[PDB]
């Protein structure tokens, strides 16, 4: 946890639908945007901490 | 109707969820009292 990686993703066009269609995910949470309305918005410097 | 465990996480007014969003959602203006209790004793597919 103290040594997380920051992967910056840009210039990408991916289906932001399977990101919640994955049944392996125990529980999916969103705090800033509506989960269904993920495709419409335009992003900037997406981060991929894990 | 019955669900396998992860129920309250999906059954709620204005609550998403694959089973909830594909089978039956509640109205945003809803007035009811849902109850839940295990029926595993009642292996059985």
């Amino acid at each position: 946890v103290y040594a997380w990686n920051r992967k910056r993703i840009s210039n990408c066009v991916a289906d932001y639908s399977v990101l919640y269609n994955s049944a392996s995910f125990s529980t999916f949470k969103c705090y800033g945007v509506s989960p269904t309305k993920l495709n419409d918005l335009c992003f900037t410097n997406v981060y991929a901490d894990s | 109707f019955v669900i396998r465990g992860d129920e309250v996480r999906q059954i709620a007014p204005g609550q998403t969820g694959k089973i909830a969003d594909y089978n039956y959602k509640l109205p945003d203006d809803f007035t009811g009292c849902v109850i839940a209790w295990n029926s595993n004793n009642l292996g059985n597919y």
